[PDB]
DNA sequence: CCCTGGAGAATCCCGGTGCCGAGGCCGCTCAATTGGTCGTAGACAGCTCTAGCACCGCTTAAACGCACGTACGCGCTGTCCCCCGCGTTTTAACCGCCAAGGGGATTACTCCCTAGTCTCCAGGCACGTGTCAGATATATACATCC
DNA sequence: GGATGTATATATCTGACACGTGCCTGGAGACTAGGGAGTAATCCCCTTGGCGGTTAAAACGCGGGGGACAGCGCGTACGTGCGTTTAAGCGGTGCTAGAGCTGTCTACGACCAATTGAGCGGCCTCGGCACCGGGATTCTCCAGGG
C-alpha cells in the first residue's frame, strides 16, 4: 500500500502559534492545501520563466525575491520579503 | 502573532417613549355615572363615545371575588381547555392548556422566558359565567340577546369557541390575563363590535385614535402594509388619547375605534363583545375592512351576516307583527315565549345601510340563515317599512325602551 | 385541529427583499440533485459511449456552475438598473455576456 | 561518531518544511540547478501566508461564538479583505456562500 | 430533455441568491441555454483529459483540470 | 452649413479606413518619464519600448471606447457620459 | 501637468475611431485617469523586470514581457 | 563510410526545419526526456496554421490592387475569420487598426 | 560578433507554394515570427502539463495529439491532426 | 343528581442508547542528514563602439477660443397589462437497505528506445547591389447634402 | 439646381525587397549502454440498479395593483466654421556611457555511500446531541354507588 503526502501537520502548528483554542475541520484542511500549492506553482513558473530570461541555469533567492515582488501586491510583498531576508540571514549564520 | 500588516465585525419603536411622552392628549372619553348608562342614552348619544365608570354603582355588574387568581379562572374552565395565547413580541398566537398557562402566570417575572398575553378566553358555558355579569343595560341592545333565535343560543353545550360546535355568536365574556409589560398593538375590535372592559385586578393603559374617515384609512393602509412593528400607529393619525385604566374602572369602547393597550402591571380583565343597532354603518365598514385586508375567519365575530340578516327580521316583525322566519322558527320562538312607530335616526340610517348591504352581496356571500324564509320578501318589506318610518319624531323615539325586546 | 372561532388576535416586493436576506445567509447548493446528474449525463452522451462518474465530479460540477449563474444574475442586475428599472429581461443578459467578452 | 543530525527548518527557525520543498524544486522541471537559499526564502512566504489567513479566519470564527473553522470563515476573511481579494480574484471556494449585498434602487 | 429539470423556482433561488427583486417573464429559456453551453464546454474538455489517461470513468480531478484550464480554479476537491 | 450628425459619421468612416497613431509623440514620451521616474532615478528609454507603450495604450481606449457606446445605446441615448464608462470597466472586471 | 498633453482632439479621435457620435464634457478627465493607471500598472513591472537584469535602460522586451504578465500580448516588437 | 547526409524535413516532406524544433524542446526545460515523433508534428501543425493564415492575408491584399503583404492584410484576414479570431482574441496587432462597423442607431 | 535565428526563410517558402505573385514586408515577417513562438509555446506548455499529470517523464506524439486538440477550436484541431499523422506516418516509413 | 375508583395518558426529571466528528498513541518504513570529491557555471577585470541624450533653426499643421442655434436629454402624465402573493392538489425527490460485477490500483520483468560521444560537412546568417512597386502632384466626373 | 466631398487617371522619383556569395558551427551518421514503460496477472473498491415509505417542493388558478412604455413640452449644451497662436517634425552636430564581448580563477552544487528518526496509517478515547423509554405523578374518563 502507497501514503500519500501533505501539509497538515504545519497548518495545525501555525494554528497553534496565533489561536491556540480553536480547531478546523477537513474541509477547510483540503481548501488550505490546495491554496498553498496554488501558490507554490505561481511562485515556482515565474522564477522559472525568469531564469531563463537571463540566459542562466540555476535558480538562486534573488529569482524567488524578484518572483515574490511581482505576484504579491501591496505591503504583502514587503513583509514577505523581510521574512524571508530574516530567515535566510539566520539560516546562513549558522 | 506579530509581523503582520495590522480590525472589523464579522417592534423598531420604543414603547417606552410612547408611555411617557404628553403628546397624546386629546379628550375622548366621558366619566359616566353607572344610572345615567341606560337606553334612553344610547338612543339619544348612538353609543359613539368611549365610557369610563371609575365605580360600578349602577352598572348591575357581577365580578368573581376580589382575590380571585388565573388558578381559580383555570379550575372554572379545566385544567384542560386549549386557550389561544399571544406571543407579544411577535403579535402571533401559539397554543397551550389552561394548566400550562397557569404554570407561566405564576412563574416569576425574572423566570419567564418570553412575554405572553391572554386576550381571548371565552368562558360562557362553563363554571365561570354565572360569576361574571355584564352591564344591564348591555343586555337591552345586544344582537345576540336581542336578536338571535333563543332556541339556539340555549342550545350552546361547547365552552371553548370551536365553530362546529356553536349554535350563536360566542363572543359575550372574556377572561384576560395580562402579565406585566405585555402589549397588544394597534386593532378594531371584531366586527366593528363595541366592547366593555372592567379591570378586575391590575391595570392596563390603552392609546385611543377616533374611526374617522382618514384614520380608518391609515388603519387599512396600515394593515397592508405589513410595517406594524415598524410605524407606532398613534404617530401617524391626527389626535390620539392615552389613558389609564385603574382597578374597579369599567371601560366601553365604541364601534370602530382604533386601539392599542399596555400593561404595567399583572392583570385580569373580563370584558365582551357586542354588536348593536344604534351604530350599523361603523359595524359594516370594520367589516369590509377585515375582508379586504384578509382576516382569517377565525379572528372575526362568528356568523355576522347570518346575524344581520335575524336584525332585519326581528325589526320587520317587531313593528308590523309580519314574520319572515320558517314556521319551525316561529314554532320555536312561540314555545319560548309560553315558558305611529318612531325609530332614532340612529336606527333608520342603520337599517338603510343594513338592508343595502345584504341585498346587495352575491350568494356565495350573503349568509342568508337557516331560520329565514324568503330573504326576498324579507327585504321588500324592509324597504316599505323604511319609507313608512323614514318621518320618526326623533323626540318621540327617545322612549328609554328598545323597539326590538322578547315579549 | 378543529376550526376556531371568535379568536382575538391583532394581524408586494416585500417578501421578495425577506427572500434575498434568507438566501444570501445560507450556503447549500440551490438546485435539486437528481435532474442536475441527469442533465450531466444527456450532455455527456454526446461525445463518448457508456461513461461513468465518480460522485465528486458531479458535485463541484454542480458548485462551479450554480457560482457561474450567480455572477452571471450580479451582472445582469448591475446592468437592469443601468437603465432605470427594477426589472430584469433578457437583453441586459445579453449586454452582459457581450461586454464580459463571451460573445 | 558522526554529529547529530539537524534539521534545515529548526536552523532557520521555521515550521514549514525545507527539505520536501527543496526536493520538490529539484524534481519539478524549473531549471538544470537549485540554490542553497531558495527553499528557505520559498518557505518563510508560504508560512507568513499562511499564518495571515489562518488569523483573519480564527477572527472571523470567534466573532460568530464558535470553536471551529470552516469554509464559510475562510470565504468572509478573504472576501473582506482588500489586498487577499485581489490574490484570489478568479478563485472558487466550495460552500462558502457570497457576501450580502442589497442595492439601494431596490431597498 | 432534461434541461427542463431546472425549475422555475430554481431559477427564481438563484436569482435572490444574486439580489434581484422582480424578473421577467422570458429569463428561464435564456438561463437554460447559457447553462447549456457553460456545461457543454466544461464536459468536453474533461472528457478529452480523460480519454488521454486511457480510463473509463471521469474523476473529479480531470474537472478541476478542465475548469483551471478555462480560468475557473475551484478549491476543495483535489 | 450642414446638419449636426454628417460630419461626425464622415469622420468615424475616415478613422475607421486609416491605420496611424491617434496621439503626438512628444507629450507621450515626456508623460512616460515623469511616471517612471517615481520608481527608479536616472532611467534611459530605447526607441522601441515608447512605441510599443503607445500602441498597447491606443488599442485598449478603442475597445474601452467602444464598450462604452454599447452601454450608451443600452440606456436609450446616443451621448456616452462617465457613468456608461464606470458601468463598462466594473463589468469587465478593473473595478 | 504631463497628463494635461493629452489633448481633447486626440480624444475626439479616438472616440471616433471607437464609433460614438456624441460626446459629452466630462468625459475626458475620466479618459486620462484610466490612462495614467494602465501605464503604471504596465511601467512598475517594466521596471522591476529592468531592475532585475542589473541594468540602467528599459528595453523593448522589458515592456513585452510586462503587457504579456497581463493578458494583452502584443505581435511585432520581437518575441 | 558515411553515407551523404538527409534532413529530416526532406523525410517528412515539411518546409519547416525538424532539427532546430528538436533542439528547441530539449533545452526548454519541458521533460526529462524527448521522443522521437514529437518535432514533426509540432512542424506540421505549425506549417499548416501559417499556410492558412498566409493564404488569407494574400486573398486579402489581391483585393486592394496591392502585390504586397503589410499588417493591414493581416489584422482584416484575422478578423474576418470566424476561427482565427477566437484562436487570437486576446492579442493586440502594431499598425491593424479596426474593422469597418457603425452602429444602426446613430445612422 | 553574433548571429540570431529567426523563420523567415520556412515562412517565405510557405508563402510562394500559395501565391508566387505575392511579396512581403518586413514587418509582417516580424508579425508572423512572433505568431509562430507563441503557438509553439502555447503547445509546448500544454504537452509539459500533460505528461506531469500522468507520472510520466517522456514527451511523445500522442502528447502533442492531445494538446492540439484541446487547444485549437472546431476544424482546426481536425485538420491539423490529419497533417501530423499524415507528416509522422511518411516519416516513420522512410 | 354528587363522589368514586377501574382504566388512561402525557411527557419527560431523567436513565439509558448510539452515531458523529475530532483528537491522541504506536510501529515502522522510507526520506532527510552527514561526510567527501570534483568539475563546470558564474563572478570579475578590461576594452570597444552603438545608440541615447542634449541642442538649434524654421515650416507649418494643429490646437485654441469665440458665436450660435438647434436638437437631444430630461421631467411630468396616463393607461394598461404583466407580475406578485396565496391557497390547494399533485408529483417526485430523498432516504434506508441489498446485491452484483466492472474496472481501478498494485506488482514482476523483459527489452527497446533514448541519452551521451566522435567526427564531417552543408544549411543558413551576415554583408553587398540593383530595379520595380508604391506616394504623391494635378486636372476631371459623379454622387451626395441643403 | 447648386455647392461640396470623394473617386478617376498619368508622371516621376525613390528606397526597400529580393537575389548573390563566403564560411562556420550545429545537424547528421554510427556506436554503446541502461532504465522506463508495456504487458500480463490479481484483488477488492465503488458504481449502477432496484424497491418501499414519507413528505416537501412544484404546478395551477385567481385577484389586483404597480411599473413599463408612449406622448408631450422645455431648455441648455454640444457640433460647426472661422481667425489667431503654438509647438511638433525634420534636418543636422557633438559627446559619451553603458551594453556587449573576451579571458581567468574559484567555489558551490551534483552525485555517492552509510545511517537514523519523522510523519503516516491504523486503531482507541471523548464530549456532545438525536432519539428512545418504562413508568409514573398528576390529573382524568366513566357509569356504578349513595
Ligand atoms: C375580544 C376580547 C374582548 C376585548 C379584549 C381584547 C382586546 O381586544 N383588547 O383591546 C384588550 C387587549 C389587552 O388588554 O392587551
Ligand atoms: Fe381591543
Amino acid at each position: 500500500r502507497s501514503r500519500k503526502e501533505s501539509y497538515s501537520v504545519y497548518v495545525y502548528k501555525v494554528l497553534k502559534q496565533v489561536h491556540p483554542d480553536t480547531g478546523i475541520s477537513s474541509k477547510a484542511m483540503g481548501i488550505m492545501n490546495s491554496f498553498v500549492n496554488d501558490i507554490f506553482e505561481r511562485i515556482a513558473g515565474e522564477a522559472s520563466r525568469l531564469a531563463h530570461y537571463n540566459k542562466r541555469s540555476t535558480i538562486t533567492s534573488r529569482e524567488i525575491q524578484t518572483a515574490v515582488r511581482l505576484l504579491l501586491p501591496g505591503e504583502l510583498a514587503k513583509h514577505a520579503v523581510s521574512e524571508g531576508t530574516k530567515a535566510v540571514t539566520k539560516y546562513t549564520s549558522s | 502573532r506579530y509581523s503582520q500588516r495590522l480590525r472589523r465585525r464579522y417592534r423598531t419603536f420604543d414603547l417606552e417613549e410612547k408611555l411617557h411622552t404628553n403628546k397624546y392628549n386629546a379628550n375622548f372619553v366621558t366619566f359616566m355615572e353607572g344610572k345615567d348608562f341606560n337606553v334612553e342614552y344610547i338612543q339619544r348619544g348612538g353609543l359613539r363615545d368611549p365610557l369610563i365608570f371609575k365605580n360600578s354603582d349602577g352598572l348591575g355588574i357581577k365580578m368573581p371575588d376580589p382575590d380571585f387568581t388565573v388558578n381559580d379562572v383555570k379550575m372554572c374552565v379545566g385544567s384542560r381547555r386549549m386557550v389561544d395565547v399571544m406571543d407579544v413580541n411577535t403579535q402571533k398566537g401559539i397554543e397551550m392548556t389552561m394548566a400550562q398557562w397557569t404554570r407561566y402566570y405564576e412563574t416569576p417575572e425574572e423566570e419567564r422566558e418570553k412575554l405572553y398575553n391572554v386576550i381571548s378566553l371565552e368562558f360562557s358555558h362553563t363554571r365561570l359565567e354565572n360569576m361574571v355579569q355584564r352591564p344591564s343595560t348591555v343586555d337591552f341592545i345586544d344582537w345576540v340577546d336581542n336578536m338571535w333565535p333563543r332556541h339556539l343560543k340555549e342550545s350552546q353545550t361547547e365552552s371553548t369557541n370551536a365553530i362546529l360546535e356553536m349554535q350563536y355568536p360566542k363572543v359575550q365574556k372574556y377572561c384576560l390575563m395580562s402579565v406585566r409589560g405585555c402589549y397588544t398593538d394597534f386593532h378594531v375590535d371584531f366586527g366593528g363590535t363595541s366592547v366593555w372592559y372592567h379591570i378586575h385586578q391590575g391595570g392596563k393603559v390603552f392609546w385611543l385614535i377616533p374611526p374617522t374617515a382618514h384614520n380608518l384609512e391609515l388603519y387599512e393602509n396600515w394593515l397592508l402594509s405589513g410595517k406594524q412593528g415598524d410605524i407606532f400607529l398613534g404617530d401617524r393619525v391626527s389626535d390620539c388619547q392615552r389613558i389609564e385604566l385603574k382597578q374597579g374602572y369599567t371601560f366601553v369602547i365604541p364601534s370602530g375605534w382604533i386601539h392599542a393597550v399596555y400593561t404595567p402591571t399583572d392583570t385580569l380583565v373580563f370584558g365582551g363583545n357586542f354588536l348593536h343597532s344604534f351604530n350599523i354603518p361603523m359595524q359594516l365598514k370594520i367589516y369590509n375592512i377585515e375582508d379586504r385586508t384578509r382576516v382569517p375567519n377565525k379572528f372575526r365575530y362568528p356568523f355576522y351576516y347570518e346575524m344581520c340578516w335575524y336584525v332585519l327580521e326581528r325589526y320587520v316583525y317587531c313593528i308590523t307583527n309580519r314574520s319572515h322566519l320558517t314556521k319551525e322558527f316561529q314554532k320555536e320562538s312561540l314555545s319560548m315565549d309560553l315558558e305611529q312607530v318612531h325609530l332614532t335616526h340612529f336606527e333608520l340610517e342603520g337599517l338603510r345601510c343594513l338592508v343595502d348591504k345584504l341585498e346587495s352581496l352575491p350568494l356565495h356571500k350573503k349568509c342568508v340563515p337557516t331560520g329565514i324564509e324568503d330573504e326576498d320578501a324579507l327585504i321588500a318589506d324592509v324597504k316599505i317599512l323604511l319609507e313608512e318610518l323614514a318621518n320618526s319624531d326623533p323626540k318621540l323615539a327617545l322612549t328609554g325602551v328598545p323597539i326590538v325586546q322578547w315579549p | 385541529a378543529p376550526a376556531t372561532g371568535g379568536v382575538c388576535k391583532p394581524h408586494p416586493g416585500t417578501v421578495a427583499l425577506r427572500e434575498i436576506r434568507r438566501y444570501q445567509k445560507s450556503t447549500e447548493l440551490l438546485i435539486r440533485k437528481l435532474p442536475f446528474q441527469r442533465l450531466v449525463r444527456e450532455i455527456a452522451q454526446d461525445f463518448k459511449t457508456d461513461l461513468r462518474f465518480q460522485s465528486s465530479a458531479v458535485m463541484a460540477l454542480q458548485e462551479a456552475s450554480e457560482a457561474y449563474l450567480v455572477g452571471l444574475f450580479e451582472d445582469t442586475n448591475l446592468a437592469a438598473i443601468h437603465a432605470k428599472r427594477v426589472t430584469i429581461m433578457p437583453k441586459d443578459i445579453q449586454l452582459a455576456r457581450r461586454i464580459r467578452g463571451e460573445r | 561518531a558522526r554529529a547529530k543530525a539537524k534539521t534545515r527548518s529548526s536552523r532557520a527557525g521555521l515550521q514549514f518544511p525545507v527539505g520536501r520543498v527543496h526536493r520538490l524544486l529539484r524534481k519539478g522541471n524549473y531549471a538544470e540547478r537549485v540554490g542553497a537559499g531558495a527553499p528557505v526564502y520559498l518557505a518563510a512566504v508560504l508560512e507568513y501566508l499562511t499564518a495571515e489567513i489562518l488569523e483573519l479566519a480564527g477572527n472571523a470564527a470567534r466573532d460568530n461564538k464558535k470553536t471551529r473553522i470552516i469554509p464559510r470563515h475562510l470565504q468572509l476573511a478573504i472576501r473582506n479583505d482588500e489586498e487577499l481579494n485581489k490574490l484570489l480574484g478568479k478563485v472558487t471556494i466550495a460552500q462558502g456562500g457570497v457576501l450580502p449585498n442589497i442595492q439601494a434602487v431596490l431597498l | 430533455d432534461n434541461i427542463q429539470g431546472i425549475t422555475k423556482p430554481a431559477i427564481r433561488r438563484l436569482a435572490r441568491r444574486g439580489g434581484v427583486k422582480r424578473i421577467s417573464g422570458l429569463i428561464y429559456e435564456e438561463t437554460r441555454g447559457v447553462l447549456k453551453v457553460f456545461l457543454e464546454n466544461v464536459i468536453r474538455d474533461a472528457v478529452t483529459y480523460t480519454e488521454h489517461a486511457k480510463r473509463k470513468t471521469v474523476t473529479a480531478m480531470d474537472v478541476v483540470y478542465a475548469l483551471k484550464r478555462q480560468g475557473r480554479t475551484l478549491y476543495g476537491f483535489g
